[PDB]
């Protein structure tokens, strides 16, 4: 199967540096763009950096730009982050995310398991997921909303909204891409809808396996941004 | 050698099956072909060109 | 310090120049088009051909000013800023065209005499890099006159650009470099490349003698026309410089060859008509592509 | 400008595809394509050993040319509906086996195998899709020829033949009979070699016919031919 | 003598069929349509040029979303194109460059292709690994593969130079039905709108209507003087049009079991390589050996217009399912999209 394994995490003192590695197997690595995404101990997700397929382009989040370098080595199927001048704000779980772009593709459909980095001592689109948590009795439906500070509908007709689910102890899973398309492997219990700046994730007939944190992401412009995340409970 | 008998048989069986066809008169067939075209004429953009604002190819 | 004999300078130069401009403008434009189609088909020799053709078309573009110069009687009624620009193009495009003819000849040699071994040098972008080097090298090398003042007037009625009678030392040296390096060095390479092609061709056993005859006659024309058009001018540059360096205190030579000097410059303009014929219109492989395009253009417009 | 982050990425991917298509294009351009035809079991299968359900391809390298040979036999279908796909080849290798002169086709006792061979040669040689494609003609099983002609003169299939029962003359006669089927002698060359089913130079024979074809093609591209 | 009794019945039956058809000839299309306003002049423009193939294009097929195309060339490549943006979505290397046909599955999940290798290869465009791969090679034909069409993700209909057509089970890799009866190479397939019938054309200068589930020939249509190179169905499934080397197209009605109309012109001596219909069925488009595509007024046999713009033989036409565009491909290595 498709696999991404992060390594090179551990404890570093502030002002120091580490190099995180990510070994890919089970897929045509050179054809995929890759992203690094952080999860803070506070559990928000943040995009860190993107390396395109062929290394044609690189984007960095403003908070790491000039400090972190993202690189790719296709012959060995690996990614790296060279992280310089680490501060404690950089503590996070770091995940590799697979992403391929073409008409009809499904980006961010595979996340690694992450490694842990612990460091001792704008015009950005803001996604807001008001609710922090929602208890739902299993067997009943759920409605998770997300708002955007900017319309996510592009003139080409696509609305660039993604939904991800992070179950406890697991890396995030893509559920829905571009508002309403389900990711492969996702049951029809999930359905996306909405427009403009107001989006909803609908779950029909909740299962226990669906309980976790639901994250809202925009992919209209870089930096890619995530909402706070709504925790489904029960 | 009976191969030519089997070949004659295949020809005969296929022709008997085609001989037994209830054929429609051409005037009717032609009229129905025509009616289809009229009914769907407004749905066909290569016949009735689409304003550029609705044309995905500009 | 001279008095030149300009009796035929208002006659012969403008006669050839009217011919060259009237013929050369559409002749070189067809050559650019043809060379263009060859580049888009990934024939590198479309790169060298478009650069040859634009150098000639540009020569032609400056040339009508030079027609005036000669007709008014060697007076550039135009101030000095325009000598440096136009005459720099007038006297340097001779070497730009020679350098491109040299490059075409070398590529033909490699393609014919050494098929199968230099793929990397016949790529279209390689040719582009070469054209960049040729233009830059030749324009740079012949830029020296600009750091001098080129406009001169004298007690006598001539208002000269790029020439002085008697000439200076900053030129005697220019006149040599332009003959030995400018004209003979490339011309010799053209000679060697075409001789090499002809050896590759005569050894062909799949080419009937009728095609061999066409190839040899064309290969000779591609050498002889260059030598004929340019040698009558370059030969005087050597004589003028050699005499001057020998005895700077004389102009008597210039006085007796003055009109020959200018007639020969006019003569060198004939490459802007001949080059596109030998390189783009005479071979029917080009000519029929040109013809279908002319028919397609008009039929297209006609609808 | 205009494009979304995903559309820009899609464009970048399209561009990488174009680079890869161009590199494969250049590799293919360098390869020599040879179409292999012949008069049924004419020694075709021996030539391919030295030059090693549908179309069978053989790859071969010699003196840094990479050759790709296409054996299009065993396709019992109409040539007119596929032969044109081979328009773009360097040369056609055509196999004829000289010992065939005293044989007839199994399917037709009155049809001499050698004439069947000539009929095919003519159908290919004067084909509209191959008017500038050269032919490398191999004359196979010559040792068998040379001995049979001492018992069975050529007349058997060429009644007009009036030479001696000498293989040098008989072989020349057969060669001429094939070369005279060329109705475009001023455009396409025929290279004829006797392989005898014993020679080892058959590779060299193809190589040289091919380099002569390549030079003519460069002379055309150079604007010299 | 069994041989003579059967030959005598065959001739009598051929006569019964001919007369049964003459008995229905109380009109032609060309006369019931006398009072129909002509489509007028149809002037299409190239909107997109798809560049990328380095060799002759032999096949094209539009996907069902009217946006993606698959094209095949002698480069040994298939290219999946985004027709709106002119992007290459995929480029698929082939094991054999001698490709003559390709097909896009209705679901968009698979692509089929093949040719002189006598194999129909099925490619999976949607894989976890992120790369297009061969999921199945269907071997069994003994001639070249001339045409592929999918009925669904597990079923592919093929035609070949061995004179037969076949229905294959992609998952088992087995041929489940062999459709015999042609005597010449089979050049083309056309599937009925409901997938139950298919019409094949061959070098017999005849076309046959086949019952897909039965494995039976239902009707044989003749009229062409030469090989049929292309067939398509009229959108409602009751007629089909065919194109041949005799430089004509012919419209046949399946219920009449008759030729209904001939599309020809004195100035066309070129064969037809491809035929297609617009959504209403009013326009018939055909690609020719003269590098043009003609647009015919299908109910009159008038030339409504010409799509000019290729420098070589037009090898294939396609019309999108929503009717928005026509794509033409050719031997000049380009595809063009017309509107
Ligand atoms: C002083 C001025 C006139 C110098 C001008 C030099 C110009 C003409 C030279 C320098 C760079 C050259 C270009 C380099 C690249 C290309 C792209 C190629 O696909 C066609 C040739 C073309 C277009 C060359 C044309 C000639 C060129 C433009
Ligand atoms: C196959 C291709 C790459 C062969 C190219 C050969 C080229 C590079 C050779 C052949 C002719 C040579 C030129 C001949 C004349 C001149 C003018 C001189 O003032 C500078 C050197 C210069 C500019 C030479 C540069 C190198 C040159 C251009």
């Amino acid at each position: 199967d498709v696999q991404l394994v992060e390594s090179g995490g551990g404890l570093v003192q502030p002002g120091g540096s580490r190099k995180l590695s990510c070994s890919a197997s089970g897929f045509a690595f050179s054809s995929f763009g890759m992203h690094w995404v952080r999860q803070a101990p506070e559990k928000g997700l943040e995009w860190v950096a993107y390396i395109s397929s062929g290394s044609g382009t690189i984007y960095y989040a403003d908070t790491v730009k000039g400090r972190f370098t993202i690189s790719r080595d296709d012959p060995k199927n690996t990614l790296f982050l060279q992280m310089t001048s680490l501060r404690s704000e950089d503590t996070a779980m770091y995940y590799c995310v697979r992403s391929i772009y073409y008409y009809g593709s499904s980006p961010f459909d595979f996340w690694g398991q992450g490694t842990t980095l612990t460091v001792s001592s704008g015009s950005d689109i803001v996604m807001t997921q008001a609710t922090s948590s929602v208890p739902v009795t299993p067997g009943e439906s759920v409605s998770i909303s997300c708002r955007s500070s900017k319309s996510l509908l592009h003139s080409n007709g696509n609305t660039y909204l993604y939904w991800f689910l992070q179950r406890p102890g697991q890396s995030p899973q893509l559920l829905i891409y571009r508002m309403s398309n389900l990711a492969s492997g996702v049951p029809d219990r999930f359905s996306g809808s909405g427009s403009g700046t107001a989006f909803t994730l609908t779950i029909s007939r909740l299962e226990a396996e669906d309980v976790g944190v639901y994250y809202c992401m925009q992919h209209l412009e870089y930096p890619l941004t995530f909402g706070a995340g709504t925790k489904l409970e029960l | 050698n009976t191969a030519s008998i089997a070949q004659a048989r295949k020809l005969v069986e296929q022709l008997k099956m085609e001989a037994n066809i209830d054929r429609i008169k051409v005037s009717k067939a032609a009229a129905d072909l025509m009616a289809y075209c009229e009914a769907h004429a407004k749905e066909d953009p290569l016949l009735t060109p689409v304003p550029a604002s609705e044309n995905p190819f500009r | 310090g001279c008095h030149v004999d300009s009796r035929v300078d208002h006659l012969f130069p403008p006669s050839l120049y009217i011919f060259v401009i009237g013929v050369g403008l559409p002749t070189n434009c067809l050559a650019l088009w043809a060379a263009y189609r060859q580049v888009q088909q990934r024939n590198e020799l479309g790169v060298y051909l478009m650069n040859l053709s634009i150098a000639d078309l540009l020569y032609i573009c400056t040339l009508p000013l030079w027609v005036d110069y000669f007709l008014h009687h060697d007076n550039w009624i135009h101030g000095p800023g325009s000598c440096k620009l136009f005459g720099f193009i007038f006297y340097t495009n001779i070497y730009i065209s020679i350098a491109f003819l040299c490059c075409i000849s070398v590529d033909r040699y490699l393609a014919v005499a050494h098929p199968l071994r230099f793929a990397r040098l016949r790529r279209v972008k390689t040719a582009v890099a070469v054209s960049s080097v040729v233009w830059a090298t030749e324009l740079g090398a012949n830029s020296a006159p600009l750091f001098h003042d080129e406009l001169f007037r004298d007690r006598y009625n001539h208002t000269f650009c790029f020439e002085k009678f008697p000439m200076e030392g900053w030129v005697a040296w220019m006149n040599l470099y332009r003959v030995f390096v400018g004209f003979l060095f490339p011309w010799a390479l053209m000679l060697l490349s075409y001789r090499g092609i002809l050896r590759a061709v005569r050894g062909s056993v799949s080419t009937e003698r009728q095609e061999k005859a066409k190839i040899k006659r064309l290969a000779l024309s591609l050498i002889a026309i260059v030598l004929v058009c340019f040698a009558p001018y370059h030969v005087l540059l050597l004589s003028r410089s050699a005499i001057y360096l020998g005895r700077p205190w004389d102009c008597g030579f210039e006085e007796r060859v003055f009109s020959a000097y200018h007639s020969s410059l006019a003569f060198t303009s004939l490459n802007c008509v001949a080059d596109p014929i030998l390189y783009c219109l005479v071979n029917e492989g080009a000519r029929s592509d040109v013809a279908k395009a002319l028919h397609n253009l008009l039929r297209f417009l006609a609808s | 400008c205009t494009l979304s982050a995903e559309d820009k990425a899609a464009v970048e991917r399209s561009k990488m595809i174009d680079r890869n298509l161009r590199e494969d294009g250049e590799k293919a351009a360098r390869e020599v394509k040879l179409l292999l035809l012949g008069a049924g079991e004419s020694g075709k299968n021996t030539i391919v050993k030295q030059m090693k359900t549908g179309i069978v391809e053989t790859h071969f390298t010699f003196k840094d040319l990479h050759f790709k040979m296409f054996d299009v036999g065993a396709q019992r279908s109409e040539r007119k509906k596929w032969i044109h796909c081979f328009e773009g080849v360097t040369a056609i290798i055509f196999c004829v086996a000289l010992s065939d002169y005293d044989l007839v086709l199994a399917e037709d006792e009155e049809m001499n195998r050698m004439h069947a061979s000539m009929k095919l040669f003519d159908s290919i040689c004067n084909n509209k899709w191959f008017t500038d494609t050269s032919i490398i003609l191999f004359l196979n099983k010559k040792d068998l020829f040379e001995e049979k002609i001492k018992k069975s003169p050529l007349t058997i299939c060429y009644p007009e033949y009036a030479g001696s029962n000498t293989y040098e003359e008989a072989a020349a006669y057969i060669q001429c009979q094939f070369e005279d089927l060329n109705k475009r002698k001023d455009t396409k060359e025929i290279y004829t070699h006797f392989t005898c089913s014993t020679d080892t130079k058959n590779v060299q024979f193809v190589f040289d016919a091919v380099t002569d074809v390549i030079i003519k093609n460069n002379l055309k591209d150079c604007g010299l031919f | 003598s069994e041989l003579d009794q059967l030959r005598q019945e065959a001739e009598q039956l051929k006569n019964q069929i001919r007369d049964a058809r003459k008995a229905c000839a109380d009109a032609t299309l060309s006369q019931i349509t006398n009072n129909i306003d002509p489509v007028g002049r149809i002037q299409m423009r190239t909107r997109r040029t798809l560049r990328g193939h380095l060799a002759k294009i032999y096949a094209m097929h539009w996907g069902t979303d009217s946006r993606l195309l698959v094209s095949a060339s002698q480069d040994g490549k298939l290219i999946i194109w985004d027709s709106y943006t002119t992007n290459k979505v995929h480029a698929i290397p082939l094991r054999s460059s001698w490709v003559m046909t390709c097909a896009y599955a209705p679901s968009g999940n698979y692509v089929a292709c093949g040719g002189l290798d006598n194999i129909c290869s099925i490619y999976n465009l949607k894989t976890r690994e992120g790369n297009v791969r061969v999921s199945r090679e269907l071997a069994g034909h003994t001639g070249y593969l001339s045409c592929c069409r999918f009925l669904d993700d597990n079923q592919i209909v093929t035609s070949s130079g061995d004179t037969t057509c076949a229905l294959w089970d992609i998952e088992t890799g087995q041929q489940t039905t062999t459709f015999t009866g042609h005597t010449g190479d089979v050049m083309s397939l056309s599937l009925a709108p409901d997938t139950r019938l298919f019409v094949s054309g061959a070098c017999d200068a005849s076309a046959k209507l086949w019952d897909v589930r039965e494995g039976m020939c239902r009707q044989t249509f003749t009229g062409h003087e030469s090989d049929i190179n292309a067939i398509c169905f009229f959108p409602n499934g009751n007629a089909f049009a065919t194109g041949s080397d005799d430089a004509t197209c012919r419209l046949f009605d399946l219920r009449a079991d008759q030729e209904l109309m001939t599309y020809s012109h004195d100035n066309i001596i070129c064969g037809i390589t491809s035929v297609s219909f617009s959504k209403s069925g009013r326009l018939l488009l055909a690609g020719y050996d003269d590098f043009n595509c003609n647009v015919w007024d299908a109910l009159k046999a008038d030339r409504a217009g010409v799509l000019a713009g290729h420098d070589n033989r037009v090898s294939c036409l396609g019309v999108t399912d929503d009717g928005m565009a026509v794509a033409t491909g050719s031997w000049d290595s380009f595809l063009k999209i017309w509107n």
